[PDB]
């Protein structure tokens, strides 16, 4: 969806013209950038079960209230719904590292979050605590390259900034 | 809409699957002909005005039944429409050569092109002959076998993109047949 | 953003630099118009509050967009100036149309022809003719998006119907410039619970407004007409024609068959040896490329291709009016049915075995790239 | 891979049939003279819209009573049907040049076509002359001895393919008469 | 458009009859439960946000094919639409409960709902389940049989209005089936 | 087969027939030296379009009165009709070469040619001069002694068929003497 | 004007949002392309008087009919007008080699060409005879680098396709 290609192709079509030499110049950056973010994708896809397990419970460690009855986490299965609720978010930032833009995150995870998390009483401050626990746990020598840790963190705080 | 990068996510969205190292190298292969694709679109829109004017007049010079009165390309307005009508096809195939897949021109240019040309009364067999000249010259430029215009390039193979644009130009022809 | 009093921007006409804002909203059009007394009242800037001006701009200009709260901040930019009086509601829908939220659900997702028809539906509240399309499709070819939305808002048709203070709406004016232009407007504007987003092809007004004849179907106009103006005719009489249309208008059943493209085929008992009427006019659709070794050749079977009825009006009507002095001499009493026609041997080429010759008589006339 | 081509042409449950890169030389090793036979069909289907518009107009300019009142190419419901029917013969004969067999041509195209044309009142005097122009039009494109268009090819002899379509057009002339 | 007092005037406009003392007492009975209808509309819109959010999640919790990818309530935007799509159904049945007849929703909400959901790909059997939860809950409020929320009323009969709103919730179900 | 070839000619309507390869070897066994004779027809009719366009052009350069105004080849209605009689001699002598007889040449073509040329004002002394060029053209093609187009052949002697066609061409000229 | 920066900063503004990771990535292409085209601008600015003297006369060598009386070339001074009338185009190719897009070429040289060249009777074919004479004379060893001559040719044919 909203990639760097669909940015320049729709803008060249809304002007009603051919792909000019600015638009061919915009795709030349993607050779210099896909070598860093696509190995961040397979480091996410090869470790996606761990980063939902030991980081999804850190919201419950910070917010230990919501396992009380009458509230948003009642029984064991809604916690299993909650680890399903955050696995789609880690799928989508994997889905935006492979695109290069912020395209698959907006209409699939972001657009409509102010509606469904208000009616179903889901606290967005407990969402962003689990995501920012993943954000500050990046480092150069263990996780990925020194350059991929910039852009993997640059998609996560956009999820923080759009949910808050 | 859907580029070559976002084509492999909507195949993976129906599986709810993370994109991993089994098909990332197929996508990393696409970036390896990044500059090979990039010069190819530049050679298309280099001679784009001389592309369509040789294509429509070649369609006229083999079938002179439209210049006859009562023909579709008779008057001076409808030839200005027809030079514009083949120019939009060149403009949107060049988007699909840049996006890497036939997804931008499919829902914008081809979606409803069939009954537009039927209701206005465009001879659809002559529209096949119109874009088949634009198919055979699009592979003539990006393989650089054009006789009257030769452009300098870094040497190598580019025939993988030649099957790409030739798979787009008969998708236009199948959408209007 | 510009000024707390601004009647017109962009200086298109010379007499807008001296033009005031309208102090009051414009009146209704002065013809009789029997339909509009059943219609709800029009919403203006100076009768209603911002809760319903935003809803009717979403219900008419946005079609039925379902804009969310995080969706469309460009509209929230343009709405925050309209509540401050920084631009009129005429200029506000210019800012809505030039914004990307109008683009990313009507311009990139719909087709090229359908984008013009939705612009007449949203901004002017009607449906265009073919000459109105043909002047609007060149602005999408040479000038682009921003000049094409300027052709609606800076037109004189907008300023007489709505002016600077009235939200766009379906204006029933009774005496129209064409009898088609009433009922093509009505077909383009259904009532509630309809949007534009599912019909990525609209495909029905894209072929009624394409050729200047073939006005659209009556049940496609009795559907969105108002009430005590449709009833006692929509209990069960045209009601099944409405439901069978709605399953065709929904999912976009393409009207090659019954609307335009109108071919009397032969009955199925007439051929019966070239049988199986599913497979009756199918040909191999063959394509070769022949470039290097990634170079496919994809013989598809094609669909039932129809006689196009206009390439058979170029051929056989414009030319082949050869048609002259066909007296051909008339001595030949011995010709005995055929006269001019050679035995025409035509040897099928002798690839040394399992290839053989047959012959066939035919009348022969010399061509026109022949003698002198 | 030709069984994939032969169904799809008898209209089984596939929509289309695409031949890849490695399969294309596998098809070329299957039939004999695989480089020339793909060049012969590429000469035919690039000019299919010009050929049936010339052969129908060649049929009219021999016998001009077809567009007289009382003819068969009067009332252009019928004239667009005759312009359709010339293309269906050309699209089935270009497959038979590609496959090398006339077996698809006899069972899909030609059985009962003599019975169909006497039931429709199609005159067999002019319908043979519609085919006999298209035999001479196809045989001039194959050896590149067309008058107007000279298309570039790797040089050599193609008269074994040129007498192949004259056998295939004679089976149309046999099954109509 | 048409309320309950204006429904009998178009029944009397077809007879050109003065509305008189043979059916004014049928309409005076409508004003006799004037306050009974008036408290009934207030109880629907009292817990209106908890009405639709329990109803669409009850449709999810019995059928998790929509949360599966490819389902019509999979992504986040579609759940935001489906929370709002069933809210408009509550917004118009609360209009028709106030107006006393199914005329205000039959042309603003039902006229055009079927082909919008067909062309979107909305599963019609699931929306039948979605509004029939709202049928079972709207009669649970106006009979004061809601287990988690009891409201104080003047005691008496209210089951004539219970079949009134239940007749409306099968009118939205018939137009979508 | 030859009686079936007789059914091609005499039927007074357009008809066509071929012979398959199983039926072909019976035809080569029935006729004598038939691989020369099937090469004999194929030498002529592959160059028949230049043979009549040079012989009746050679008739004009020996007798320029036919392009005088009022002369019999002045208008293009008459000029195309002179080539139409030029080819129809050449097909009927080729089938007479193919069948090996002259009875189809007399009964289908030459019975009634003197009665229709005097009635049409055709110059019989000039058309004998036209067909004697075609006698002299065909003996160069049958002995491969053409100076422009020389054809490949399985070598040997075919001077018996050189004298066979010159016995067919003078039977045309004695019929219009 | 229409640069690669002002394409992606106006499309971010017409959407009404922040510069995302698709917009930040397009400027990374300018690191890889400004080494190629800014050398071509210094080859054009250091040779601009040569490429209008021995290349502006080649239109008159092709069209000697223009110097006839009653035409667009009458006296000596309109030919001296004409070499100024071609030097403004070569200033504009220099004005877009340093931008990266076709920004200053459009509204300064293209937008309005169909009006002033039709009314004042100037043949646009004799414009593009002079411009495409400069196009085919590019080569790698004498003129510039191998990559600069691709882009310098890529702005010349855009002027051919606009006027024709
Ligand atoms: C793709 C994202 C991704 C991650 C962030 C980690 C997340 C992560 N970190 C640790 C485990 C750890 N993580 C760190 C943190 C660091 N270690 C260092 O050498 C750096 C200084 C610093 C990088 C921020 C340390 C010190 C431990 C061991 C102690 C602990 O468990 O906290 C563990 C448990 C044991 C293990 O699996 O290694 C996990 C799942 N894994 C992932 O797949
Ligand atoms: C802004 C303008 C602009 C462009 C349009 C592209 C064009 C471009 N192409 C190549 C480089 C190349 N480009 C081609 C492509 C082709 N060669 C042919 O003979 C075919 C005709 C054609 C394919 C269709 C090939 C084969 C190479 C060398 C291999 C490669 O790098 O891909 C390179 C050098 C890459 C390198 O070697 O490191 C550049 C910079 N780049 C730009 O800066
Ligand atoms: C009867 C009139 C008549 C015409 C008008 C032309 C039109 C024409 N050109 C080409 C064929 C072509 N046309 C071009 C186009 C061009 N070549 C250039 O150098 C320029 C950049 C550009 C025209 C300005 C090219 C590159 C080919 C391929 C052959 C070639 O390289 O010349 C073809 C063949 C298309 C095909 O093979 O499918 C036709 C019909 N030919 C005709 O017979
Ligand atoms: C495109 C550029 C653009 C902008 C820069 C802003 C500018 C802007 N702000 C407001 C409107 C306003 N802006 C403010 C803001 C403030 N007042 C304060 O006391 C604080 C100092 C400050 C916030 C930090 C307030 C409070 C209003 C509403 C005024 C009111 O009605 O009370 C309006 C009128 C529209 C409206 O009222 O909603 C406009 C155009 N909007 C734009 O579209
Ligand atoms: C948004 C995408 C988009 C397209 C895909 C094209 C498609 C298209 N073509 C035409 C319209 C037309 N297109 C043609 C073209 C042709 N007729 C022929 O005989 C030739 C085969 C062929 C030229 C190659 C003609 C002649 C008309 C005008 C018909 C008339 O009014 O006489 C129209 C109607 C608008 C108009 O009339 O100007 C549209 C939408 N245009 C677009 O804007
Ligand atoms: C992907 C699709 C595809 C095709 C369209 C063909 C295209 C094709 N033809 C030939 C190659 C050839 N093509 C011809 C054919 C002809 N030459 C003539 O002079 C006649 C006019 C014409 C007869 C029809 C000849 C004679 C050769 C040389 C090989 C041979 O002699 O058989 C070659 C190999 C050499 C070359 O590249 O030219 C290819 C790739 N093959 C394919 O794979
Ligand atoms: C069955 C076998 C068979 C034939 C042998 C020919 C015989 C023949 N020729 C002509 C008709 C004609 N034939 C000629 C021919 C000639 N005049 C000359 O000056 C030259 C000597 C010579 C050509 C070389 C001309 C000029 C006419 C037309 C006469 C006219 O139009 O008045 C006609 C009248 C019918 C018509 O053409 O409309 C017939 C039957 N046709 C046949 O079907
Ligand atoms: C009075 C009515 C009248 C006509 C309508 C034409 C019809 C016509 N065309 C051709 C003959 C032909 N027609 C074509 C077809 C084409 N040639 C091209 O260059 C295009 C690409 C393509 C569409 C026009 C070819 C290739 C030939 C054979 C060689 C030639 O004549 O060009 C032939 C000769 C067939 C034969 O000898 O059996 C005839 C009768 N001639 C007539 O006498
Ligand atoms: C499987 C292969 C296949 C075919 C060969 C055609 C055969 C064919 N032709 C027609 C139908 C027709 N075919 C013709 C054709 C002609 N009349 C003439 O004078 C000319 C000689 C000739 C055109 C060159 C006409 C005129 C009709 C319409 C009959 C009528 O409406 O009176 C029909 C009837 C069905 C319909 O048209 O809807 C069929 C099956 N279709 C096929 O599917
Ligand atoms: C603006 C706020 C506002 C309202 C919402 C209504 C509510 C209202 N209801 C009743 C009065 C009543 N209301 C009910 C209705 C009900 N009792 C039940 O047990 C059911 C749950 C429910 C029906 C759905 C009944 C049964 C009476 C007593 C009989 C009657 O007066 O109708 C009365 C007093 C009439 C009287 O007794 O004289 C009022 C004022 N009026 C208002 O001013
Ligand atoms: C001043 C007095 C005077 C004359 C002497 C004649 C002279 C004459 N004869 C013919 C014209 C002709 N002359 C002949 C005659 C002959 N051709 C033959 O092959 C025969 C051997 C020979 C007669 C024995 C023929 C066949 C024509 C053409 C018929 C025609 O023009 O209608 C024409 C051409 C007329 C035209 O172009 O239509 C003229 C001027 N006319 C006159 O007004
Ligand atoms: C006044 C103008 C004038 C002409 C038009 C020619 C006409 C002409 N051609 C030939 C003679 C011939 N004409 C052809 C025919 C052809 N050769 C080919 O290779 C092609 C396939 C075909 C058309 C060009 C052949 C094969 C011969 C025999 C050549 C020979 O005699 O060696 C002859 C001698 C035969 C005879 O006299 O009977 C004459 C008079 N000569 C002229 O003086
Ligand atoms: C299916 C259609 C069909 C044909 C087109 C012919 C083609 C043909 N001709 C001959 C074979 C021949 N053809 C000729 C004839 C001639 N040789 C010359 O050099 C003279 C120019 C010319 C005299 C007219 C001779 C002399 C032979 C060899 C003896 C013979 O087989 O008759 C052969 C056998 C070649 C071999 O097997 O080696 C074949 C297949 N036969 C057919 O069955
Ligand atoms: C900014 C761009 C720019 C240019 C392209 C040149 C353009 C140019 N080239 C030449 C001059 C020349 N140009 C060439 C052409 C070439 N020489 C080679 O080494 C290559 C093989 C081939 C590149 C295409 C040759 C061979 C000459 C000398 C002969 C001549 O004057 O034509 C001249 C006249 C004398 C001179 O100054 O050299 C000029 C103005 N100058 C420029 O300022």
């Amino acid at each position: 969806m909203k990639s760097v290609i669909t940015t320049v192709v729709s803008a060249a079509d809304a002007a009603g013209r051919f792909p000019s030499n600015s638009d061919l110049e915009s795709i030349q950056g993607n050779i210099q950038r896909s070598a860093a973010r696509l190995e961040a994708a397979e480091k996410l896809a090869g470790n996606h079960e761990a980063v939902v397990k030991e980081a999804g419970d850190a919201c419950f460690a910070k917010y230990a209230y919501l396992k009380n009855p009458g509230e948003a986490g009642e029984n064991q299965e809604k916690i299993n719904k909650c680890y399903r609720d955050v696995d789609h978010y880690m799928r989508l930032v994997n889905y935006c590292l492979v695109v290069g833009g912020t395209g698959p995150l907006d209409e699939w995870g972001i657009a409509g979050a102010r509606e469904v998390y208000r009616t179903l009483n889901l606290p967005t401050s407990a969402y962003v605590a689990s995501i920012a626990y993943t954000r500050d746990r990046l480092c150069v020598p263990r996780d990925m390259s020194a350059q991929a840790g910039v852009e993997f963190s640059a998609y996560l705080d956009y999820l923080i900034n759009a949910l808050s | 809409m859907l580029d070559a990068f976002s084509r492999v996510v909507v195949n993976s969205d129906a599986k709810a699957a993370y994109v991993g190292g089994s098909d990332l190298q197929a996508l990393k292969s696409f970036i390896a002909d990044g500059n090979k694709r990039l010069d190819a679109v530049n050679s298309i829109v280099s001679n784009a005005s001389c592309m369509v004017s040789d294509a429509v007049s070649g369609m006229i010079c083999e079938n002179p039944g439209l210049i006859s009165p009562g023909g579709n390309c008779y008057t001076n307005r409808r030839m200005a429409a027809c030079l514009r009508d083949g120019e939009i096809i060149l403009r949107y195939v060049s988007y699909a050569l840049l996006a890497g897949d036939a997804s931008v021109l499919e829902d914008r240019c081809l979606n409803g092109l069939k009954e537009t040309y039927i209701a206005l009364g465009v001879p659809t067999n002559s529209s096949i002959r119109a874009v088949s000249i634009m198919k055979a010259q699009a592979v003539a430029f990006i393989t650089n076998t054009a006789t009257e215009r030769k452009m300098s390039f870094a040497a190598g193979d580019c025939t993988s993109l030649a099957s790409e644009v030739a798979s787009y130009f008969d998708r236009v022809g199948a959408a209007i047949s | 953003l510009t000024l707390p009093g601004t009647a017109e921007t962009n200086l298109a006409v010379p007499s807008n630099a001296v033009r005031k804002v309208q102090p009051y909203p414009i009146a209704k059009p002065p013809s009789y118009s029997s339909v509009d007394s059943l219609r709800p009242a029009r919403v203006s800037r100076m009768d209603a509050d911002w809760a319903t001006i935003y809803e009717q701009v979403r219900r008419q200009v946005m079609g039925n967009a379902y804009v969310m709260e995080g969706e469309a901040p460009d509209i929230d930019v343009a709405f925050s100036q309209l509540k401050g009086g920084n631009l009129t509601v005429r200029e506000f829908v210019r800012a809505v149309g030039k914004s990307a939220s109008y683009r990313t659900r009507f311009m990139e997702a719909k087709s090229s022809y359908n984008f013009v028809l939705l612009n007449f539906k949203h901004f002017l509240g009607r449906a265009p003719t073919q000459e109105e399309v043909s002047t609007h499709i060149q602005i999408l070819a040479t000038s682009g998006l921003e000049a094409e939305i300027d052709s609606y808002i800076d037109s004189d048709e907008y300023k007489a119907l709505f002016g600077d203070h009235v939200v766009p709406y379906v204006v029933y004016r009774g005496t129209y410039l064409s009898s088609e232009r009433f009922n093509r407007m009505v077909k383009a504007n259904p009532g509630g619970a309809t949007s534009d987003k599912a019909k990525s092809n609209l495909n029905m007004i894209a072929t009624v407004a394409a050729d200047l004849p073939t006005d659209a179907i009556d049940v496609m106009r009795g559907l969105p007409s108002p009430i005590t103006s449709e009833t006692l005719a929509f209990g069960t009489a045209y009601y099944w024609a409405k439901v069978e249309k709605e399953a065709s208008e929904g999912r976009s059943a393409s009207p090659i068959g019954e609307k335009i493209g109108k071919f009397d085929h032969a009955p199925i008992s007439t051929y019966t040896s070239l049988c199986s009427y599913d497979k009756v006019n199918k040909a191999p659709q063959i394509s070769v490329t022949n470039v290097g070794s990634d170079e496919h050749s994809y013989v598809s079977v094609t669909s039932k291709y129809i006689a196009p009825d206009m390439a058979a009006a170029a051929q056989m009507l414009a030319d082949c009016q050869k048609y002259k002095a066909g007296g051909n001499a008339p001595t030949g009493k011995w010709m005995k049915y055929y006269p001019g026609t050679t035995v025409n041997m035509a040897p099928y080429i002798s690839l040394n075995d399992t290839g053989s010759d047959s012959s066939r008589t035919v009348s022969v006339t010399l061509d026109k790239v022949k003698i002198s």
